[PDB]
């Protein structure tokens, strides 16, 4: 019963943090840099 | 107030060992409890003195054990003490449970205690098996493989839980390291469950052979039952010395001294003797999921025993039919254990199925029926 | 009875339900945030129980394939479980040609149990209480489970014994004289 | 705490006024008064009383076990081979 | 566990028919004799599991003389079990002294409990 | 009776956490106790999850640690949690002891508690050091060597006891295996001393800042002080996360990441920060035997503190001179710790000698003299 | 720890000599004022460590009105510590109100204890 | 068990008849009544009252430490080399 809200909060924070982190660290990530070294 | 009652620690030690009001009529069967405690203690001690020289790594495990045997001073003694003390711990626990069943110490007032005890029993075997997997002998490796494969039978989570417990795609170094850590710890969680068991006992006190209130005649634990515990402890240690020194490997299995390799399967993958009765059930039930369910039920039905025992009289000392049924149950349990170590031969497979059937039928039919019939017989006898 | 101190200032401005509703919302939010944090911590810890990167890297390792005698059963150590890589001759293929829709716990054929008769791959771990079967004692002519005497057919199907299924076939792919897991 | 056992002052026992207890200082009594007679006569009495309840179940279980073991032995000997094939 | 009321009801269910009484009563008498509790100075009622609120209530309502006799019988049984000796047939509790003295009080307590449960369940 | 009070285990949990009558005036400094417990728990948890992947062998120890860091899922997180949680455990313990000294919780009614606490402290350091030796980094190896060599200073048994603890002629595989086993165990003995400390507390209850009887106004631990404990726990976990994630190695020493080799001595053999105050003493005392004696006395003199505190008033919150002396003692302790990590320079060696001198002088002079003077001042002030 | 008798003896030892009283008494008054206990509604005697058999005896021997006033003062001090607030100078305990009401009882208890120890030691 | 603290029924406190206590259900009171004023004014009051007892010992110890550190730095600098030889 409790696990529902806990999982919802976990997913919300995870997706929000992941999006913000990717945008803020955009240029420094491997995914965005690989194209230059291709 | 005496210092043994004012000081909190000495107050507890007093309440449990000095002026604990035990019934005067308790025979030697009531000294097994303390014995078990001693066993646990010695195991822990031996275990610690093995952890100082044992290596959890898979390639070094068996070689480190042999290093203990051959090079470490008294290493052979501690190794054998630990190995045979596991078996002796289970002997004491089986006699413990047999006493509880015979003298009806599982009835209403101590049902809570009973439950805790059952948990301990399960935990204990789930510590013994772990320990047996540490040496990583042929039997160790293949027992770990068999058990972990059986855990795969769970439908929704069994497909991926087995790698989770292994730490890999098969029993390997992660598995042995995991078992070493969990095996060093779980006995210490069990040391807490032992204290919980002792408190659940102390709340209502201990039963007696006569199956009546002990409050009419109580005696302090000390000195009487302290010295009875000393007698049983010296007897236990004398038999333990017999096994440890003069015949240590009889209880174990020779194949465990072969370095384990997954490529070679021993002719008979069989647990140590005191897991045999349960493994027998695991062999009898066709379905793997059903097999594991029945194996754990063979223990958990002890939890239903207090409610299936409709007797109005505690214990069986004064109960003809109940004593007969209990002794037949004990011999059926021994037969089941004996079948556990044999191969899967025709008469043995049918006899194992029948033995499991009767083992469960004991709890779910015989105790109810026998208890009700005996209550009726008592009243209709004394009615005249 | 007596004069109480004036709480006028101390009083909340919320209604009976509003203040209680907000208090319960805050307490529940704290409880569920704690639940989320504990779930994250416990999952991170339990992920330690899972296979480390070393074990994952070691698995899916190719095997040195090549020419070998027909009918001989090779052995490997892919992911710990023995692999019964055998190059069964055309005789085994012909024998497996006899279909079996009955008297077989899981009727199958070399059509799916092997890609080509020149290279047959099958994990040696048995079905009931997984063990390494003997390579020549099978009652059906294949591998035999020594623990229970179970017989494994040349196609890996369970013929007799306590076998719950057929001899597993690893997910190994084939190539030019190589095994590509 | 309605524990059915209390401490020494009140163990939960009912009122028992009219009973008297008697014991001799062990500093004045024999430790081995009944040992010789007990270990033989009393032990045999206990064993005889409790025998049947152990024997009858033991006889039943051991008879079944002997039958099963003898049958298995017969199966694995040559003369039983055919029946081993028939039963399996 | 089994309510004393239920066992008494079953015993009366049997005893009301000589067809079954003539068969079971001898067996019940032999079973009680072989039960071995009489030789320890105990009556059937002494064996009953005291640790139950109904049983404790029934005991508390027991007359003084019966309560003291029961206390002495229990103490004697404990002493005998402790000393691993049994009363001879002369000192043993004869069958006719198994008077079921405690059954009426237990039945009264059971009736009170059943009435409470039945009344509060409506 | 509520189920939380009838059931024995829920009764105990109620007595300790739910209805425990804590004084209403206890501030946040009284929440460190539970915090320490949490720390221990987390440490044990982390420790167990490290034992499943750590290899006690000397040659595999550091490599296994690096395996945890680089290969085991979340292994870095658990490793850093354990390492930084040792330091945080000692931070909480130092604040715990500081509160005990400041608010006079060591006085008569809880003297028993005090001594158990002191024992725990010693035990804890004798668990921390051992843990630091497991990694077998340069600092780990040389700290083990230094401590074991200092153990040799005992005249009658010091010549041969050092090989006894080593398991050899120098810190080697037996030593690391021994430390791993004893270090896995001693926290679990310490878990028993923690329970003993809790009971010695519960017998007389907990003090309060005002240093007067709390019986006039007590509140149940739940919910008030439970939620205060949650506040301090979340603050502790937030700071612990700062260190674990964003700055884990600042508390540790870089040299510990160098594989240890006895042939190379690092330029500065120094303990982790929280052992510095004691090690400083060990550096200051010339004689090795005297050095170890003074190092352990710096802890054990806390046992003499309750008897040297002649104050008729509990705590310092209302004691000017006592507060000044206590703060000067705290800053002297910090200075001693700071000198602990510095090399042996002229001003530093003289200042360390003076700092140890004043550290012991605190207990053996200042507390007696200051307390008596303050009692006299109170009475001669209020006498008018 | 220090016996109240000993501290009273030392205080009288000092006070008997103006040479030291004129120097220390102002310092003692300033130190008691700065002690900060008065602003919390407490008198000196309220701070005394109660958990001592002599002290418990002395409190049990205290008159009803003094005992109730002391209870209120202790409760007020606990409330002020809990609320992290202090009484203003108007509501604070004035220096003249530090009457040392509990000292006579503590001294009587100490005299009884010392007499017991002296008499049983011969 | 003459513990100086008992359980709730008898905590060891003396009789306190003439005292009366008053509180409002928290569901009816402000949680933040004094937070704004407290965190500034009250916190500054506590800090000011307790400052001297921390400052004086701190200034003493830090002055000693600074003197020691400066002296050591001078010793290990070239200008102090000779003195380092003299002192050692
Ligand atoms: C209830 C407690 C325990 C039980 C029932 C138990 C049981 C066992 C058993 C059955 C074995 C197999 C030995 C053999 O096959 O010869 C074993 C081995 C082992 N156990 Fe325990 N164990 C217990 C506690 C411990 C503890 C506390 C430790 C360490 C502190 C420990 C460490 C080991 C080790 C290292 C081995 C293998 C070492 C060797 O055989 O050389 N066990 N244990
Ligand atoms: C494993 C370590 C154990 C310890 C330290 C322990 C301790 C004790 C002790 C000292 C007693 C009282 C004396 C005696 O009964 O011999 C007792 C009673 C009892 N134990 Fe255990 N025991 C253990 C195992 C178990 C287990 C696994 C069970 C599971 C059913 C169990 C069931 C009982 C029962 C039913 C009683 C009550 C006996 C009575 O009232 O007559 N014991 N325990
Ligand atoms: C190491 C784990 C520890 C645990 C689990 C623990 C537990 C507790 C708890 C919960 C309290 C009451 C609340 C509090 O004081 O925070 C307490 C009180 C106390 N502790 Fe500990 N503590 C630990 C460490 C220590 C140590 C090492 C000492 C050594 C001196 C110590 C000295 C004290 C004292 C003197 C008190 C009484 C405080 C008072 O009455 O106000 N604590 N302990
Ligand atoms: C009071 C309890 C404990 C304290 C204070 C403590 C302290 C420490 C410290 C200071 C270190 C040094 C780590 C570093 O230098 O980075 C350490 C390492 C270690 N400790 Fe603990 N420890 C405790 C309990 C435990 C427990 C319960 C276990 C296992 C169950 C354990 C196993 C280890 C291991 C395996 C390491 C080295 C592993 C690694 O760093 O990769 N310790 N400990
Ligand atoms: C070697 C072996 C073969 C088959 C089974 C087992 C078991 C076993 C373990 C459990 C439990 F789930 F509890 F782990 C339950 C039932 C079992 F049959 N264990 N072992 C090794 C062993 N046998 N006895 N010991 C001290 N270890 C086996
Ligand atoms: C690396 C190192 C050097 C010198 C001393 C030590 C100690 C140390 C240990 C003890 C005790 F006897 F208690 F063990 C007492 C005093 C000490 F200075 N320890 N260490 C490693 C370390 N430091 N801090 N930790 C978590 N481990 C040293
Ligand atoms: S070996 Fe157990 S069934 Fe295949």
């Amino acid at each position: 019963t409790i696990f529902g809200g806990a999982f919802a909060f976990q997913g919300f924070f995870d997706v929000a943090v992941n999006k913000w982190w990717e945008e803020h660290n955009k240029a420094k990530l491997w995914k965005n840099v690989k194209g230059k070294f291709l | 107030m005496p210092t043994r009652k004012s000081n909190t620690y000495l107050s507890l030690v007093n309440s449990y060992l000095i002026d604990s009001p035990q019934p005067s009529s308790i025979n030697y069967w009531w000294n097994l409890g303390s014995l078990l405690g001693l066993c646990l203690v010695i195991q822990i001690a031996s275990g610690v003195f093995l952890a100082m020289h044992y290596s959890s790594n898979i390639e070094l495990a068996f070689d480190s054990v042999e290093h203990i045997m051959r090079d470490v001073n008294a290493g052979w003694l501690i190794r054998y003490i630990h190995a045979n003390g596991a078996s002796f711990f289970f002997i004491c626990m089986y006699l413990h449970i047999g006493k509880a069943l015979y003298y009806g110490s599982y009835k209403q007032p101590r049902v809570m205690l009973w439950v805790i005890g059952v948990v301990i029993f399960i935990l204990t075997m789930a510590i013994a098996f772990m320990g047996y997997c540490l040496v990583y002998g042929q039997m160790s490796h293949w027992g770990a493989t068999v058990i972990t494969n059986l855990l795969s039978a769970i439908p929704f989570i069994g497909n991926d839980i087995v790698p989770f417990i292994w730490g890999g795609f098969s029993v390997s170094n992660p598995t042995i390291q995991r078992f070493f850590a969990l095996h060093f710890l779980l006995p210490f969680i069990l040391a807490a469950l032992v204290c919980m068991h002792l408190m659940a006992l102390h709340v209502h006190g201990s039963s007696n052979p006569v199956g009546i209130t002990g409050n009419i005649d109580r005696l302090p634990m000390h000195p009487y039952f302290i010295f009875k515990d000393l007698i049983t402890v010296f007897v236990f240690l004398l038999i333990f010395s017999l096994f440890v020194f003069y015949s240590p490997n009889t209880l174990g299995h020779p194949d465990n001294y072969i370095p384990g390799n997954p490529m070679v399967t021993p002719p008979s993958i069989v647990p140590e003797w005191y897991l045999l009765p349960f493994y027998a059930i695991l062999r009898s039930i066709p379905d793997k999921l059903g097999g594991v369910i029945a194996m754990f039920g063979a223990i958990l039905i002890l939890l239903s025993l207090p409610y299936t025992d409709r007797s109005i009289i505690r214990g069986n000392s004064f109960k003809v039919l109940s004593k007969l049924a209990f002794y037949l149950f004990v011999f059926n349990f021994i037969l089941l254990g004996n079948l556990g170590q044999l191969h899967v031969e025709v008469p043995y497979i049918q006899l194992g199925q029948f033995a499991t059937a009767y083992y469960f039928a004991h709890y779910i039919i015989v105790v109810p029926v026998i208890s009700t019939l005996e209550n009726i017989l008592y009243y209709i006898g004394t009615q005249t | 009875n007596y004069q109480q101190p004036d709480y006028s200032s101390y009083l909340n401005n919320k209604s009976g339900q509003g203040s209680r509703n907000f208090t319960y919302f805050m307490v529940g939010s704290m409880g569920l945030l704690s639940a989320a944090g504990a779930k994250s911590t416990v999952e991170a810890f339990l992920s330690s129980f899972a296979a480390s990167a070393d074990v994952l890297a070691m698995a899916k390792v190719e095997v040195k394939l090549g020419a070998i005698p027909e009918g001989k059963n090779v052995i490997i150590k892919w992911q710990g479980k023995p692999v019964f890589i055998r190059h069964r001759t055309a005789d085994e293929i012909e024998e497996a040609n006899q279909v079996d829709i009955k008297t077989l716990r899981d009727p199958q054929n070399d059509a799916d149990r092997v890609k080509k008769p020149e290279w047959l791959i099958m994990l040696g771990i048995c079905t009931h209480l997984g063990c390494v079967p003997i390579g020549e004692a099978g009652d059906f002519g294949g591998w035999f489970c020594p623990c229970h005497g179970s017989h494994y057919d040349i196609s890996g199907r369970i013929r007799k014994g306590p076998a719950p299924l057929n001899l597993e076939i690893p997910e190994y792919d084939f190539t030019d004289d190589e095994t590509l897991l | 705490p309605h524990t059915y056992m209390g401490w020494w002052g009140s163990l939960g026992s009912p009122k028992q006024k009219y009973i008297t207890q008697y014991t001799i200082s062990p500093y004045a009594a024999k430790p081995l008064k009944g040992a010789a007679y007990n270990a033989v006569f009393n032990t045999f009495r206990r064993t005889k009383n409790q025998f049947l309840y152990v024997a009858i179940p033991f006889v039943v279980v051991w008879s079944i076990w002997t039958r099963a073991r003898d049958y298995n032995e017969y199966l694995y000997t040559k003369e039983g081979r055919e029946e081993l094939e028939r039963v399996n | 566990v089994q309510s004393m009321t239920s066992v008494v009801k079953a015993a009366n269910f049997i005893l009301a028919r000589p067809t079954l009484s003539k068969i079971i009563t001898p067996l019940a008498q032999k079973f009680t004799a072989y039960a071995g509790y009489r030789e320890m100075g105990l009556k059937f009622n002494d064996l009953l599991l005291e640790e139950t609120p109904i049983m404790q209530t029934a005991i508390k309502r027991l007359p003084s003389e019966l309560n003291y006799s029961r206390n002495f019988r229990i103490l004697t049984a404990h002493q005998l079990a402790l000393s691993h000796q049994l009363l001879p047939a002369e000192k043993a509790v004869k069958p006719e002294e198994d008077d079921n003295y405690l059954i009426p009080y237990i039945l009264e307590a059971e009736k009170e409990a059943f009435e409470k449960a039945e009344l509060d369940n409506i």
